[PDB]
RNA sequence: GCGGCCCCCUGGACGAAGACUGACGCUCAGGUGCGAAAGCGUGGGGAGCAAACAGGAUUAGAUACCCUGGUAGUCCACGCCGUAAACGAUGUCGACUUGGAGGUUGUGCCCUUGAGGCGUGGCUUCCGGAGCUAACGCGUUAAGUCGACCGCCUGGGGAGUACGGCCGCAAGGUUAAAACUCAAAUGAAUUGACGGGGGCCCGCACAAGCGGUGGAGCAUGUGGUUUAAUUCGAUGCAACGCG
RNA sequence: AAAAUGGUAA
RNA sequence: CGCGGGGUGGAGCAGCCUGGUAGCUCGUCGGGCUCAUAACCCGAAGGUCGUCGGUUCAAAUCCGGCCCCCGCAACCA
RNA sequence: GGGUGAUUAGCUCAGGGGAGAGCACCUCCCUCACAAGGAGGGGGUCGGCGGUUCGAUCCCGUCAUCACCCACCA
RNA sequence: UUGAGCCUUGAUGUGUAGGAUAGGUGGGAGGCUUUGAAGUGUGGACGCCAGUCUGCAUGGAGCCGACCUUGAAAUACCACC
């Protein structure tokens, strides 16, 4: 619907979960999927295999818009990150750009205290 | 970071991240390090870096 | 196993058909070192199977195995201080070793009159992939599929 | 103790050459000043973090470690507090005593005839000679050889505690005992043993398998109980179909 | 993930 | 003195309208695990239901006495 | 008494030609032990009665029950 | 701008015996056709994926239809919907 034909894939990879959101080029979301929402909750959702399954689902649910091309913006560390990009390429998308947007403070706010496990 | 890939491509080429902060900064900016821990980790880091 | 990687012990083929694979099968079925009793049971079961489905002794037996051979299985690894179930591929020889073992256990549980009748029914159902041994293969495959995240 | 950039005010150090004063120096009880963090008072500010506190877990219990929140505080102005493993656990000043490799910052000469060649200062890091040291180690930045002055020590516990004085809004700081009690307390290093330390290797140790015991009946030994006696010994593995 | 303790003298 | 509420395994508590077969934590017992003990695992045993008398074929349970305990009220002079 | 709505597995709830979910119970592995996970087996006239087409958890009226609003309330 | 709507017209309609995307009932044994039928793409939607209601376009003079079936038989045309 509305046949945008190109957008952006935002990958929010963290240590516990990975979220894939596909937007147009104006930041309007079109579809999203998560590792946690693809089954295998718990320790299994922080895995590279977890991430690609989420990417495949997010590739679905936007086929109506007829996306052909898209940039990918990668944020944060985590076991996903690279796995999602491969899945999007395998899903039949023409990847044009690959940039990471991980927020890096110029040492501003104080982080939480170190875990004493 | 930013790669403007040309039409010949099968490899991600995501190598400027290791050439840049990537995860080194994230791993170290996630828990506070009291000033004296850094000074000590710095001092031992290159006390060992001697041959 | 800790130090000495070892060789392999050879077994003679089956007298009636001259197949190593069938000779291993009677060994799995044998109990208390009674090979004559075991080979008697297997031959009776095979003959019953052949006349049930036409076909032939070896080909019918091979078809049953193909529906029970596993392809992947889980194995606890315990690397980082946590217990996982990582799937792993199965070595080709270990495939039929598990298949033959599973078939015999299924036959032993089956409640027919004679062991030969039990065995004939069990691997006959395996040929049509609906027996307990087939169910065992499906569970192993299903469990390995669930843990596909680890590799 | 001090890290973005810019401006204003301001202290000290070092180098070149020359001139100048002419012992004007060193140390310093009492005294005066400065003095991390936490804390206190008055008035502001408050994103993140986070004592106290609340809830969820873990656990035999868990007033904790872990998770979700969260107040003082952390920030600013002024005032107080005056303590830290405030450590180089090494008072200040001066003189003398083999070397090597670096860092940083000045300066003289020589073709700079690139990032060179020959000198001469300041600060700073590592390794080592003699010497010293209980040893560890220090070693021209001495813990070496000497001189000047100051501070401090005299077995462990009691105790840096009590009382008194001084200081402080408070928290407390500083000065600082005795009775009583013990024959030790302590430093460095050596050999082992041990570690929920590291490395390497082995074993039916695990993994892969097969068959059992623990349930039934009986044989046999032991414990217990009983008995006139139920003879004595063997007691984790390494006693219990054992003498 | 959890994992506490070991009577006197010799 | 008056009015309410209770008495159930060794301890603390459920079972009351629902009179027709006492349950749940900790304890106790036996066997495991351990060099041994705790913790942990498995399997058992434990009950005039305060007492006495009634109506019911049948009473922890419904009624009426007695004992013990707890909580309220006891004012105007 | 009128109106509005409802009754579906042991529980919480969906749905003119198909009773669906999630939680419960027993097994399977899994785990030191668990735990936490994944896999099978079930377990309902879809409240009864009656009513059209071939039936029709779906449609209609009556019962038994539940919820609300209202009448009633002398 | 958006719904509630409100009053008109076009479509709407799979178990199953079958040509099957049988909506019930009837007038009902004939129609529209240059107020364009046939051979082909087009797009919203759907689906137990049968292809359909659907816009136009090269196109230009035809077949349905009772028939085999089903519990049901022609959306042949019309109408109560
Ligand atoms: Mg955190
Ligand atoms: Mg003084
Ligand atoms: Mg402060
Ligand atoms: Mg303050
Ligand atoms: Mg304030
Ligand atoms: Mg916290
Ligand atoms: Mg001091
Ligand atoms: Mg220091
Ligand atoms: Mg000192
Ligand atoms: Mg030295
Ligand atoms: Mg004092
Ligand atoms: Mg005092
Ligand atoms: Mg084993
Ligand atoms: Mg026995
Ligand atoms: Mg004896
Ligand atoms: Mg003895
Ligand atoms: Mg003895
Ligand atoms: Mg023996």
């Amino acid at each position: 619907r509305k046949q945008v034909s190109d957008g952006v894939a935002h990958i929010h990879a963290s240590f516990n979960n990975t979220i894939v959101t596909i937007t147009d080029r104006q930041g309007n979301a079109l579809g999203w999927a998560t590792a946690g929402g693809s089954g295998f909750r718990g320790s299994r959702k922080s895995t590279p295999f977890a991430a690609q399954v989420a990417a495949e689902r997010c590739a679905d649910a936007v086929k109506e818009y007829g996306i052909k091309n898209l940039e990918v913006m990668v944020k944060g560390p985590g076991p996903g990150r690279e796995s999602t990009i491969r899945a999007l390429n395998a899903a039949g998308f023409r990847i044009t750009n690959i940039t990471d947007v991980t927020p890096i403070p110029h040492n501003g706010c104080r982080p939480p205290k170190k875990r004493r496990v | 970071i930013k790669v403007r890939e040309n039409e010949p491509f099968d490899v991600a080429l995501r190598r400027f991240k290791r050439s840049c902060e990537k995860a080194g900064v994230l791993a170290e900016v996630r828990r506070r390090e009291f000033y004296e821990k850094p000074t000590t980790e710095r001092k031992r880091a290159k006390a060992s870096a001697v041959k | 196993p800790r130090r000495r990687v070892i060789g392999q012990r050879k077994i003679l083929p089956d007298p009636k058909f001259g197949s190593e694979l069938l000779a291993k099968f009677v060994n799995i079925l044998m109990v208390d070192g009674k090979k004559s009793t075991a080979e008697s049971i297997v031959y009776s079961a095979l003959e019953t199977l052949a006349q049930r489905s036409g076909k032939s002794e070896l080909e019918a037996f091979e078809v049953a195995l193909e529906n029970v051979r596993p392809t992947v299985e889980v194995k606890s690894r315990r690397v980082g201080g946590s217990t996982y179930q990582v799937p792993v591929e199965v070595r080709p020889v270990r495939r039929n070793a598990l298949a033959m073992r599973w078939i015999v256990e299924a036959a032993r549980k089956r409640g027919d009159k004679s062991m030969a009748l039990r065995l004939a029914n069990e691997l006959s159902d395996a040929a049509e992939n609906k027996g307990t041994a087939v169910k065992k293969r499906e569970d192993v495959h299903r469990m390995a599929e669930a843990n596909k995240a680890f590799a």
